[PDB]
This record gives structure tokens, C-alpha cells and sequence, in this order.
């Protein structure tokens, strides 16, 4: 499924024409400031939320069970642990 | 667990060595020297610690001699095979109080006094979990506490009873530079001390790191420009289709 | 659009003095620099850990 | 002296006063506890250590930086 | 014709290196491969520097290692690195597992180089088991004890199959100096496997984040992808040092400075954070033999990925359920992890099975499913 | 899965009123959130093609449809790498969203279906 | 410019060499630089600080 250079497998291509220019003569960092900012922004919100629920679900449990384990085992939490055991 | 189980988490302290760019106070280092010499030694070894470790640390080349020389230590048999004994030298490795561990648990209860060379990075906590413990045996243990036979009370050892009793008060060693001996004050030398011990190469590491941080940064910016130049052919291209 | 004589616009990107030998020394200036931290970092690092294969602390002390 | 005395004797009266309070009456509970008979042959001997680690806590948070700055 | 096309051995250089086609999309994900690359290198040159100083003999091992970082020059670098680098290089396999199962880099027709894959990653963890067992303080021991333990619920030669693992009735000695040869040998064999995975994916070429073909619009592996992987080695290079220098034992665990005492047991016994969720795995099931079973299966069902996804279409970049999936299972197997080194207590132990069922169901049920669907979505969809 | 599988999976939902009232919003929703149309491209050049059944299809598309899978393939490669979206008349509209590749497949796969069918047949 | 490109830069053997030179300067430098540095933000802790009380 791939050859090499000069056959590489590609269907046959007709009508394109690719332009480009020489790194010396172009800026490296045009545009830069503007990708930071907004660039970045816009590709992170449209990412937000596939990271933000999980995190926040899987956050959300360990908290539930870590604060519960640390009751169970106070004075306080003597009765319920016995039942827990 | 139960927190008397894993034992009271000792406080952050603020230790000249914190810091990235940080040594170790060498003053502190010397007077806590002293404070395992007049002190800890009595039940303690500090097996992995040469005499020539001390030198251009805590002593000089002469300070540390001297105390190697009113040593003997084990020599080689002599012309008829019997044992002898020589004067100690700078690569000779501090003497322990015990000969076996049999010994140390005879002279402590059952209890073993581990060897300290390497405990500031075998517990959690660190120079923190020693100042913490040598510092916090209260003059009661809180009432319900049954403490077994030969045992203190010390919350931040797991369980609470401890088989080391408290030893350090205001003013059992006399330091040598004037500083007033107080608990507190032999607490925090001994713990960097300690830490020295367990980490020799902490002061020269640490100036390493930061030889190490700029110049790698350097070469991230750098690396940086260089892959935007190169790739900038790939990024700037423009086409245009004409469907045959 | 069409035409592939008409060269797409370029000119948020080109430099006008992209020509002059000052253009270029600056782009190797930056290689350069590049090089030149590699190459000190090459050496720091060699050097540092192969002496590790030079006599150790325990063996100096009984020379 | 000692400043650690000090500073962990101001730092009990004053921002860990709820948990002073808290030790000291669970202190008192307990040692009236053990006065009376049949604490011995009792299921749950109640202990104040979890009442001590609160204090001891609340003056470490309160004092560790005060008595470095003092050594 | 160019000498590094005409001759044979700089010919398959220049094939992997220089005149490599590469898409020309990859993202920084495809850099975990060349950092992988960069751990075995460091491992290399760490470990046979520590093999010139280190002793395998039980009765000198810890002191061998203490006497590497007191006495040796720059031997407290040299282990620090190895040791570091060692969880480094779990982190960067994870990524680059993790890129392969976001962009479905395992579906045909890189079956092959995925499935390869999957033995690098056992040979990792037997490697790091083993060297870790070297140290021989109190983990090293104890980890050692209970991980060969897993070997006696293999039924009826269990027992003797563990006694013959060990060389005796115990962890000792025999034990000590097995696993240094064996830990000297394994990178080896990683490195052949690694070589092997990448034979077998020149046939097809990198996938790419987009899941389409890149036999379009080629780019050379140097020099784009050259300098685009130096970008990382730096970063790499950075993290590195902070852990190295400035805090060279914060993903380690005190209880290895204390040397090796078979009486004495540790509070808990766990294993490095790498192997974590394994470990909660292996908890979750009641019966040995079950969790034995389970716990290898949780590595060896990445084996059936190339089945049980469904999908017309490869990656996830344009499937939103599947994303939300994949995100669900990456934060599960988190959880696990953490799970692995709580105390067997409540009501850790009822949450453990059930990230354990989620782990599982992802491979045999959810994946299958959502896949199945969203294949009707795209089709219904764009009607 | 095949094509096959999934059209046909597709055509029983689309049969039933319930079905098709409920499946079709949601699925026009999805696709987009897919957000593919963002980069030009049209549903059909995401299929997987490394098969042999796929690269038949191929070869049978007609040079017209071919030539302007290349382009989007090309073009979507560029937004890709400049993390950039389609503007404009770049981006697919709903009605450029043709299957224009979906019947090739079909016929392609009937043919081998047939093949393995027949090649199990046994005389009655 | 064109002078100094001409130089140093031209011929890929006298980049190297500038290079190489250059990274040779840098390490000796940098190496005192940070010496003293350090020196200053750890004054009168280190045993170099203390030594002479000895
Ligand atoms: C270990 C050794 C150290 C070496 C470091 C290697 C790490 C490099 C890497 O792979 O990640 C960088 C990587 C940048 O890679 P890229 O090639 O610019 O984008 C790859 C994706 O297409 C980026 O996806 P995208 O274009 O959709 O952009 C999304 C991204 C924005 O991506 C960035 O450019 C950052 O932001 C997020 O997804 C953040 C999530 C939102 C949370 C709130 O950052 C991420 O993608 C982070 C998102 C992961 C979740
Ligand atoms: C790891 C050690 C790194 C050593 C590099 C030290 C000097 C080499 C260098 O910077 O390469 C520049 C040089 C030249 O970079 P160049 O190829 O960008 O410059 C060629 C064009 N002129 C000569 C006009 C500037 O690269 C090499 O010679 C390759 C060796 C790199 C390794
Ligand atoms: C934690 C949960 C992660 C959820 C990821 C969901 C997608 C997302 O937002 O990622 C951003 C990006 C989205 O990239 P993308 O390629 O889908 O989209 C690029 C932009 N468009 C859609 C316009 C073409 O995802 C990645 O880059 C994902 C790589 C996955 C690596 C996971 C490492 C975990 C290790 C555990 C191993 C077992
Ligand atoms: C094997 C592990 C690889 C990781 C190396 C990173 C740092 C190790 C270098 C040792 C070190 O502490 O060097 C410091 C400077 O770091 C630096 O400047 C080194 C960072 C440079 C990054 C890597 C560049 C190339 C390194 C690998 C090439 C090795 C073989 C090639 C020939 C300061 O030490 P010092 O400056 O006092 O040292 C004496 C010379 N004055
Ligand atoms: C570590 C230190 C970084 C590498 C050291 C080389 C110094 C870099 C400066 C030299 C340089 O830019 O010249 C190029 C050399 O790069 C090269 O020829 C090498 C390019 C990048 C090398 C790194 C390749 C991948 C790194 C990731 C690690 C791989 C895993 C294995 C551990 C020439 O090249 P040009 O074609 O741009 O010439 C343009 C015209 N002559
Ligand atoms: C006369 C006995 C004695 C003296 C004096 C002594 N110790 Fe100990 N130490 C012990 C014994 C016994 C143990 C073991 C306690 C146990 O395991 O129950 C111990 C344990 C320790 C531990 C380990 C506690 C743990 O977490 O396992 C440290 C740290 C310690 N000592 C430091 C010191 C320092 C620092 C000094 C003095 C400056 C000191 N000791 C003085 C007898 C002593
Ligand atoms: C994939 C490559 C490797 C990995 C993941 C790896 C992992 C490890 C780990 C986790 C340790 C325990 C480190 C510690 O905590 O002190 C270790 C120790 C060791 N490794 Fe490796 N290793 C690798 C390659 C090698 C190689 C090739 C050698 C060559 C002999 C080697 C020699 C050693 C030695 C001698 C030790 C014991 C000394 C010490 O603990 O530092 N390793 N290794
Ligand atoms: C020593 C460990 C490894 C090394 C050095 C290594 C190296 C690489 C390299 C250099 C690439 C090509 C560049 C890239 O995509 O990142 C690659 C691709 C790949 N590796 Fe690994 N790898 C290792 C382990 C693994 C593991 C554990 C798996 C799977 C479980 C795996 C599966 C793959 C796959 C499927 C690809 C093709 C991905 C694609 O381009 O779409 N590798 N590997
Ligand atoms: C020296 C001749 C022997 C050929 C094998 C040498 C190495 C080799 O093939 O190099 C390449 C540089 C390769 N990277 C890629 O393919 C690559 C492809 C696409 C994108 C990126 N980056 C994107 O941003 C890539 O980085 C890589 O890192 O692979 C190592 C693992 C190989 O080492 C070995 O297998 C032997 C041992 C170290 C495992
Ligand atoms: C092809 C490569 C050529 C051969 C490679 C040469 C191998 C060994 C060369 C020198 C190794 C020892 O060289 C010696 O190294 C150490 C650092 O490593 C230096 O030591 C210097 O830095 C270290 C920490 O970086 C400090 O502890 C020390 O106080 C300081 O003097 C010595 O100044 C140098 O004399
Ligand atoms: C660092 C240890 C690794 C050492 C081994 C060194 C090379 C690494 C793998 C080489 C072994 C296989 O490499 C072998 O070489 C040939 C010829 O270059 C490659 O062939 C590849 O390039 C040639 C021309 O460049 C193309 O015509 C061909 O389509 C392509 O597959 C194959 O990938 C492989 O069959």
C-alpha cells in the first residue's frame, strides 16, 4: 500500500499546480501572535469538552471515594466501617 | 488505614538546601556533625561515611585526620599471623557502637537503631520527618494510648510508639562555633546533617542542573526556530485545482 | 482561480530583502548557534560521563 | 530556651484555639472513662489521637516557617 | 545514481532515515516513536555503564549501588538517569499507545507492526521488573516475592515452576544474579523487536491524524521529520534534567534505600507506577488464578483491537462518540492506576472491579458498539 | 465492516417511519459534529482504502471523480498540517456531500460476496 | 554581512571550524560565569565561605 518516490501509489494526479517559496525568503514566524492567541483558542475549545467531562467525571468518583475512606477510618466512621467489612 | 496508623505528617519546612539553586548552610552541616558525634553515635551508625567525606565539607584535611588517628581499627596480621591494630586514616569509614546487631538490640530494648547514612531518603518526609521526630515527643502521650514495654509515644512514627526515647534537651552538646544549643536548634543540624549524608552530591548536582537547564532551554528556542525555518515551504503552500 | 501563471499571494510571508547576505547570515547564525550549544553540549556530557571509567573516590583514597 | 516552646504555646492559644478546645475535652472524656470501673473490660477504648493530630497539625501549619527564622 | 541509493547498507539507512516517505500532516503525537528511541538509547549507555560498577552478588548488590553514587565520578548522574529514564520511558510508550489506539494506527493494514508492538510492551515490563528487583533494598525483595508468586497459581507445576524461577525455596542470591543477565539481555531483544515493528510498517507507512492516505503528498523523513523530532528531544531533555537534577527521587519509593531484609515487611508492598493498573486488575478478581488470567489479559486484549473496531473509517479525529469513548477508557485506566497503590480497603475494592469491568467492556462491548453506529450515522448522515 | 453491511443496516432504519424519525436528526447532528465538511472533505474519502476490494473501487471510479479526490485529499492534508479550516466555498456544503463512491464499493463487494457464496454451493 | 558570510559561513569547513571554536569559547565562560554566580547566591554557605574560621 505505499511504493516509493515516482510510484508511490498515489492515483494518477492532473490539474493541480502547488506553489510555494524559499525559507530564506519567508517570514518563519509571520502570523505568529495571531495563532497563538486565536488559532490555539479556537482549536481548544472545539476540544474542550472530550477532555473536560471525562476528567471531571473520573475526578468526581475518586474524590466521592477517597473522602469516604478517609471517614471510615476516623472514630466517627467506626460503625459503618465494621458494616464495610 | 487510621492516621496513627501511617503517622502524623511532619510540617514543611523551610531548609536553606530548598531551592533549585540552593547548597546545603556547610555551618549547620558542621554543627550537626557534632551533634551525631556527641549524641546519635552512642546507638547509631553512619556506616557509608569516610573520614575523607568530612574533608572540604564540614573539615579540613587536619580536623579530619585527627579524628580518623585516635581511632584503631583492624590491620592486616602481622609476621606470625596474629591480629593487630592500627591508627585510623582518611579512608577508613566511621566506626559503628555495635559489633553485631544482636549487640544494638541487646543495648535498646530488642529494638535495632538503623544505620543513618542513607535515612533522610529512606523515610518520607526526609530532613522533615527527622526534625519532626526529634522534636515531637510530647511530655504526654494523649490519654487512650497504651504504649507497650520500652516504647515513647511520638506521633509522627507509624503506630506511635517509638523504641527511641527522646534525646536531645536544651543544651547537651556545646557547639563549638556559639551557637546556643537549644532542641530545636540540634533538631534542625542533625537533620541537615543527615541529609547531607544521605546526599553528598546534592550541592554540586544542583549547580550542574542549572548549567544543564539554560543551555537545554537555549537549544529549545533554537531547535524551534530551526524546525518553523525548514518547515516553512510545507506550511506556506498554496494550490490551485483546475478539474480536468 | 484558473490561471496557474497568476502566482497565489505570497506577500504576507515574503521578505523584502530576502536576497542580501545578511538575510542569509542571520538564518546561519541561528544554525550556527545551534551548533555551537550542541556541540559544547556534546562535549559537557561525553566528558562528564565517561569519568565514570576514571578511578572512583574509594580507589584514590588508598593510592 | 527552647523558641519551639514558645511559639507552639501562642500558636495553641490563639489560631488553633477550636482544636485545643477539641483535644483538651476529649482528654477529659477519657480519663473520666478510665476512672470508672469496668473500663477494662470494655469493648471500645476510646483514644484522643485523632484529636492530637488535628492540633498538632493546625500549630505545624502555624509555626514551622516562624521557628526556621528563629535558628 | 546518489551512493546512498546504490550502495545496500547505506540504502537501508537512507530508507528509514533520509528518503523515507512521511505523511506530510503528522502531529507532535507522532514524536513519541523517536523519543522512545531516545529512552533506549539513554538505557543503553546508562546500563552498561552501571553494569561496570554494579555488583550481582546478593551479599554486595545495595552496597554496590551506594558505592555508585558516593565514590563513582558521576555515578550518582549515571544512575539517576537510568533510573528516571526508566519511568520516562513508560511515559512516552503510554503516549504513543495511546496516539495508536486514538487514530487507529492497529487497523489494517498495520495489523502487523501493532501486534509487534504489543510484545515490546511485555518485554518493557519484564525488563523493568527485573532491573528493579537489582537495587535489592526492601522493594526490590518484596516486589520480587510477590510478583513470582503469580507464577504458583499455573496449576499443578506452579509451585515448581516458581522455585525453579528462583533458583531456590526464596528470592535470593541465584535470583539476584538471574536478573541481572537477564535484565543485561532483554533491552537487546527490545531493540530487536523495535526494529521489527518498524520493518513491518515501511510496507503501509505512517498512518496519519486525518486516517487517510499520505501516497497523495509525501514528504522526506529528513529533513522535516529530522528536525521536528529534535523539537522534542529538547523537551524531553528538559523534563529530564528537572527530575535528574533537581528531584532525582520523586517517582521512587524510600523503602528501596533500605537494604533487603526477608524478615521485615514493608507497610505495602507496590509496584512502580507504570504497572499500576495491572496491579488493580489483578486485585479486582477474588481468585488467583482469575487475576493472573485477567491481568495478562488486559495487555494481550489490545491484540483484538483490529477485530472488534467496527468502523469504515480510521481514527477518531471525526468521530465525536468515539472520542468521548476513548476519553472515558484513558481515564479509567488512570483511575486504575491509582487504584493500584491505595490500601485493599473500602470502599476502594468495589470501585476497582467496576474499573476493571469498564476496561474490559471498552474492547468486547463499547467499541464494537459505538463503532457500529457511528458507521450508520456517517452514511444516514451525509444522505 | 463492510459497505455492504452498513448500507443495508442503513436501508432497513430508513423503511421504518419510528426508525427514520428518531435515527435521521440524530445522525445529521453527528455528522456535523464530525466536522470533516470543515476540511473540505466529502464523507466517502474517509472510507478506509487499503483493501483490495476498496482499491478496485478506485480504479473503476470514473477520472473526473478520481482528479477531484486527489485535490481534496491534498487540500485537506494541507489544512491539516497548517492547523487551519476549509472558508469559504472550501468547505463542503450538504449538497456537495455526494456518495460518489459508495456504488462502486457495492458492486465491487457483491461480486466477492457471490464468489464466496458460490464457492461453497453444493449440488442438490 | 558579505563579509563575514565569505568568512565563516561559505565554506561549510570554516562554519564547522567557526563553530567548533565558538563552542570551545562558550564552555570555558559559561563555566566561570556560573561558578561565580553560584558563589553569590550561596554566600557564606559554603565550605569555601567558612573555611578560613579553620
Ligand atoms: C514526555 C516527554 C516530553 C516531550 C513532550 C511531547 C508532547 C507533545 C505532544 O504530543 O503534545 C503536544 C500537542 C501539540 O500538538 P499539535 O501537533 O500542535 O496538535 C496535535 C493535535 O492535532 C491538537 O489537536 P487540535 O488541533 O484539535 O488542538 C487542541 C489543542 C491545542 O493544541 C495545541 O496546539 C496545544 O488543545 C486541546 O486539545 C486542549 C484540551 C482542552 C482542555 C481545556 O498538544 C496537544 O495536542 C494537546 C492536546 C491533547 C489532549
Ligand atoms: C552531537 C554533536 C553535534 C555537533 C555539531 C557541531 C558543528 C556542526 C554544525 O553545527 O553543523 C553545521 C553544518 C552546516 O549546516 P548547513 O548544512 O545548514 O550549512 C551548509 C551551508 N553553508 C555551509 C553555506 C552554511 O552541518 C554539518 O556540517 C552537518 C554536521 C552536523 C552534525
Ligand atoms: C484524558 C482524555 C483525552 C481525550 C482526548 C480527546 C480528543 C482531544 O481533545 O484531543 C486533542 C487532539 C485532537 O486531535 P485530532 O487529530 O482529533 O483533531 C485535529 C483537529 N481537527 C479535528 C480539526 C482535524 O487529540 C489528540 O491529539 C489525541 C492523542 C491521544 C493521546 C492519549 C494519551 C493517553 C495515554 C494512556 C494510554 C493507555
Ligand atoms: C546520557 C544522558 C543524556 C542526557 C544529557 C543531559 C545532561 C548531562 C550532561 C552532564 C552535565 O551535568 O552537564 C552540564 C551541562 O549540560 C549540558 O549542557 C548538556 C545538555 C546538552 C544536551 C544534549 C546535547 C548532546 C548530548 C548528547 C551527545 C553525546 C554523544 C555525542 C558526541 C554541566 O556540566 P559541565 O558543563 O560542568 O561539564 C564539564 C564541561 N565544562
Ligand atoms: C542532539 C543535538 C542535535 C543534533 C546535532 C546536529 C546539530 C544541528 C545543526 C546542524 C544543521 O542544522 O545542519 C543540518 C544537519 O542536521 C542533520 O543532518 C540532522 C537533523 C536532525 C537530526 C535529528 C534526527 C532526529 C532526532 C530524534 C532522535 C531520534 C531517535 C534516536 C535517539 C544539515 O541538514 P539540512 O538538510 O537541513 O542541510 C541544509 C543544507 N546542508
Ligand atoms: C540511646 C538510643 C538512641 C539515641 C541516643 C538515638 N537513637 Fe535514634 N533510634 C534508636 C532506636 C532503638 C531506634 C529504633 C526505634 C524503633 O524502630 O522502634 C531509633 C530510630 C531512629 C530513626 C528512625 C525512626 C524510623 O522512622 O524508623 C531516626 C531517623 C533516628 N533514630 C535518629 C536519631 C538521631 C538524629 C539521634 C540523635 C541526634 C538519635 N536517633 C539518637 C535509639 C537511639
Ligand atoms: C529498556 C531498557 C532498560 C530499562 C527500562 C531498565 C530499567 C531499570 C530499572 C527500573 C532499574 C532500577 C533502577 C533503580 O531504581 O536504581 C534498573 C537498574 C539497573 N539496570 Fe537497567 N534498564 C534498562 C536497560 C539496562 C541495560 C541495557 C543494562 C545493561 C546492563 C542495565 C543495567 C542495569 C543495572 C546494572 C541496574 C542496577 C543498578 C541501579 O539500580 O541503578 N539496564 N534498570
Ligand atoms: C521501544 C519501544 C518503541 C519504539 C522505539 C517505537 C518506535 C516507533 C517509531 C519510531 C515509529 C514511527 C514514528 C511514530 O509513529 O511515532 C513507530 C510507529 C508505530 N509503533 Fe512504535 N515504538 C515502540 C513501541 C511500540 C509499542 C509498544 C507499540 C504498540 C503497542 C507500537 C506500535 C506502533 C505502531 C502501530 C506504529 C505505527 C503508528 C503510525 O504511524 O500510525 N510501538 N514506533
Ligand atoms: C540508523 C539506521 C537503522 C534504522 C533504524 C533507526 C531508527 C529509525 O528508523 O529512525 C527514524 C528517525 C525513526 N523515526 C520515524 O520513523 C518517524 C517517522 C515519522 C515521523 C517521525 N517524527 C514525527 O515527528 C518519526 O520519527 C525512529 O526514531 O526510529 C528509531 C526507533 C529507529 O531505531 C531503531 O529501530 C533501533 C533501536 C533504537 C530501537
Ligand atoms: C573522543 C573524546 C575524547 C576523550 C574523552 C575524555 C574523557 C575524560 C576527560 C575528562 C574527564 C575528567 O575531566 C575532569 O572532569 C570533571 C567533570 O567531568 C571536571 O571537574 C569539574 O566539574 C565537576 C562537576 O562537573 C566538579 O565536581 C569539579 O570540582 C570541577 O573541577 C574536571 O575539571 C576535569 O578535569
Ligand atoms: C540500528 C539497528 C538497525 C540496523 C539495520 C539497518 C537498517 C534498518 C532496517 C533494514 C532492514 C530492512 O530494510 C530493507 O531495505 C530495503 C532497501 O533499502 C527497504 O526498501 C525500501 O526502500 C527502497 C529504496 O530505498 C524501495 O524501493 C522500497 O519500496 C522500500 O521498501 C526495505 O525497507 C527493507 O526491505
Amino acid at each position: 500500500y505505499m511504493g516509493w518516490w515516482g510510484h508511490m501509489g498515489s492515483p494518477p494526479q492532473k490539474g493541480i499546480a502547488g506553489y510555494t517559496i524559499s525559507p530564506f525568503a519567508a517570514r518563519p514566524f509571520a502570523g505568529v501572535v495571531h495563532a497563538a492567541i486565536f488559532n490555539t483558542f479556537r482549536r481548544t475549545k472545539n476540544q474542550a469538552l472530550f477532555v473536560i467531562l471525562p476528567v471531571s467525571f473520573f475526578y468526581y468518583v475518586w474524590t466521592q471515594a477517597s473522602e469516604k475512606n478517609e471517614w471510615l477510618y476516623t472514630k466517627a466512621g467506626r460503625h459503618e466501617l465494621a458494616k464495610a467489612l | 488505614m487510621t492516621a496513627a496508623e501511617h503517622g502524623l505528617h511532619p510540617a514543611e519546612y523551610p531548609w536553606p538546601q530548598n531551592g533549585m539553586l540552593s547548597t546545603f548552610d556547610h555551618a549547620s552541616l558542621r554543627r550537626g556533625y557534632q551533634v551525631y558525634k556527641e549524641v546519635c553515635a552512642a546507638c547509631h551508625s553512619l556506616d557509608r561515611i569516610a573520614w575523607r567525606n568530612l574533608v572540604g565539607v564540614t573539615h579540613t584535611t587536619d580536623e579530619a585526620k585527627a579524628f580518623a588517628e585516635e581511632l584503631e581499627y583492624d590491620d592486616e596480621p602481622d609476621d606470625e599471623g596474629n591480629p593487630r591494630k592500627r591508627p585510623g586514616k582518611l579512608a577508613d569509614y566511621i566506626p559503628g557502637p555495635y559489633p553485631n546487631e544482636q549487640a544494638a538490640r541487646a543495648a535498646n530494648q530488642g529494638a535495632l537503631p538503623p544505620d543513618l547514612s542513607l535515612i533522610a531518603k529512606a523515610r518520607h518526609g526526609g530532613a522533615d520527618y527527622i526534625f519532626a521526630l526529634l522534636t515531637g515527643y510530647p511530655d504526654e502521650p494523649p490519654a487512650g494510648v497504651v504504649l507497650a514495654p520500652g516504647m515513647n509515644y511520638n506521633p509522627y512514627f507509624p503506630g506511635g510508639g517509638i523504641g527511641m526515647a527522646r534525646t536531645l534537651f536544651d543544651g547537651v552538646v556545646e557547639y563549638e562555633d556559639g551557637t546556643p544549643a537549644t532542641t530545636s536548634q540540634m533538631a534542625k543540624d542533625v537533620a541537615a546533617f543527615l541529609t547531607w549524608a544521605a546526599e553528598p552530591e546534592h550541592d554540586e548536582r544542583k549547580k550542574l542542573g542549572l548549567k544543564a537547564i539554560i543551555v537545554i532551554s537555549a537549544m529549545l528556542g533554537l531547535s524551534v526556530y530551526i524546525k518553523k525555518f525548514k518547515w516553512s515551504p510545507i506550511k506556506n503552500r498554496k494550490f490551485i485545482y483546475n478539474p480536468p | 482561480g484558473k490561471s496557474t501563471y497568476k502566482i497565489p499571494d505570497f506577500t504576507p510571508y515574503l521578505k523584502k530583502d530576502r536576497n542580501t547576505d545578511a538575510n542569509r547570515l542571520f538564518s546561519y547564525f541561528m544554525i550556527g548557534s545551534f551548533g555551537m550549544l550542541s556541540a559544547a553540549g556534546a562535549k559537557a556530557t561525553v566528558q562528564d560521563f565517561l569519568s565514570n571509567m576514571s578511578a572512583s573516590a574509594d580507589v584514590l583514597a588508598m593510592a | 530556651p527552647d523558641p519551639a516552646i514558645a511559639l507552639h504555646e501562642a500558636a495553641a492559644e490563639g489560631p488553633c484555639h477550636d482544636f485545643k478546645h477539641h483535644f483538651d475535652e476529649c482528654v477529659e472524656r477519657v480519663t473520666k472513662a478510665q476512672e470508672a470501673e469496668d473500663y477494662d473490660h470494655a469493648e471500645y477504648k476510646e483514644d484522643c489521637v485523632e484529636e492530637f493530630f488535628h492540633l498538632q497539625h493546625c500549630i505545624n501549619d502555624n509555626t514551622a516557617d516562624k521557628l526556621f527564622r528563629v535558628l | 545514481m546518489a551512493l546512498r541509493k546504490k550502495n545496500s547498507l547505506l540504502n537501508m539507512a537512507n530508507s528509514y532515515v533520509l528518503d523515507s516517505p512521511q505523511p506530510s500532516n503528522l502531529n507532535y503525537f507522532w514524536n513519541f516513536g523517536s523519543l522512545l528511541a531516545l529512552c533506549l538509547v539513554i538505557q543503553l549507555a546508562t546500563g552498561i555503564t552501571l553494569a561496570m560498577h554494579y555488583t550481582s552478588h546478593a551479599s554486595l548488590a545495595f552496597d554496590s549501588v551506594e558505592h555508585i553514587m558516593r565514590d563513582v565520578n558521576f555515578g550518582w548522574f549515571i544512575r539517576y538517569a537510568h533510573a528516571n529514564t526508566a519511568s520516562f520511558f513508560f511515559i512516552c510508550i503510554y503516549a504513543h499507545m495511546g496516539r495508536n489506539i486514538y487514530y487507529g494506527s492497529y487497523k489494517t493494514p498495520r495489523v502487523l507492526p501493532w501486534s509487534i508492538g504489543v510484545i515490546i510492551f511485555l518485554l518493557l515490563i519484564i525488563t523493568a521488573f527485573m532491573g528493579y528487583v537489582l537495587v535489592f533494598g526492601q522493594m526490590s525483595l518484596w516486589g520480587a516475592t510477590v510478583i513470582c508468586n503469580l507464577v504458583s497459581a499455573i496449576p499443578w507445576l506452579g509451585e515448581d515452576i516458581v522455585h525453579f524461577l528462583w533458583g531456590g525455596f526464596s528470592v535470593g542470591n541465584p535470583t539476584l544474579q538471574r536478573f541481572f543477565a537477564l535484565h543485561y539481555l532483554m533491552p537487546f531483544v527490545l531493540a530487536v523487536f523495535a526494529l521489527l515493528h518498524l520493518i513491518a510498517l515501511h510496507t503501509a507507512g505512517s498512518s496519519n491524524p486525518l486516517g487517510i492516505t499520505s501516497n497523495v503528498d509525501k514528504l522526506s523523513m529528513h529533513p522535516y521529520y529530522s528536525f521536528k523530532d529534535l523539537i522534542t528531544v529538547f523537551a524531553f531533555l528538559l523534563m529530564f534534567t528537572l527530575f535528574v537534577f533537581f528531584s532525582p527521587d520523586k517517582l521512587g519509593h524510600p523503602d528501596n534505600y533500605i537494604p533487603a531484609n526477608p524478615m521485615v515487611t514493608p507497610a505495602s508492598i507496590v509496584p512502580e507506577w507504570y504497572l499500576l493498573p495491572f496491579y488493580a486488575i489483578l486485585r479486582a478478581i477474588p481468585d488467583k488464578l482469575g487475576g493472573v488470567i485477567a491481568m495478562v489479559a488486559a495487555i494481550l486484549i489490545l491484540l483484538i483491537l483490529p477485530i472488534v473496531d467496527r468502523s469504515i473509517i480510521r481514527g477518531n479525529a471525526f468521530k465525536p462518540i468515539s472520542k468521548l469513548l476513548f476519553g472515558f477508557f484513558i481515564c479509567n485506566f488512570l483511575l486504575l492506576g491509582v487504584l493500584g497503590q491505595v490500601h485493599i480497603e473500602p470502599p476502594f475494592i468495589v470501585l476497582g472491579q467496576i474499573c476493571t469491568i469498564f476496561y474490559f467492556s471498552y474492547f468486547l462491548i463499547l467499541l464494537p458498539m459505538v463503532s457500529t453506529i457511528e458507521n450508520i450515522f456517517f452514511y444516514i448522515g451525509s444522505l | 465492516a463492510s459497505i455492504t453491511s452498513v448500507v443495508k443496516t442503513s436501508e432497513l432504519i430508513l423503511k421504518s417511519p419510528l426508525l427514520s424519525k428518531i435515527v435521521v436528526p440524530l445522525a445529521k447532528t453527528y455528522v456535523k459534529f464530525s466536522g470533516y465538511r470543515q476540511l473540505g472533505f466529502k464523507m466517502n474519502d474517509l472510507i478506509i482504502e487499503e483493501t483490495p476490494n476498496m482499491q478496485l473501487a478506485l480504479r473503476r471510479l470514473p477520472p473526473t471523480e478520481s482528479y477531484d479526490r486527489v485535490y481534496r485529499l491534498i487540500r485537506a492534508t494541507q489544512f491539516s498540517l497548517s492547523h487551519k479550516l476549509a472558508t469559504g466555498n472550501d468547505i463542503t456544503k450538504p449538497e456537495e456531500d455526494d456518495h460518489y463512491l459508495i456504488p462502486y464499493i457495492l458492486d465491487v463487494e457483491a461480486e466477492a460476496f457471490e464468489k464466496d457464496a458460490l464457492d461453497n454451493l453444493e449440488v442438490v | 554581512a558579505t563579509t563575514f558570510y565569505n568568512v565563516f559561513v561559505k565554506r561549510n569547513s570554516a562554519f564547522v571550524a567557526t563553530i567548533l571554536a565558538s563552542a570551545f569559547v562558550f564552555d570555558m565562560t559559561f563555566e566561570t560565569a556560573i561558578d561565580n554566580f553560584w558563589d553569590r547566591i550561596n554566600a557564606g554557605k559554603q565550605w569555601k565561605d567558612i573555611r578560613h574560621k579553620y
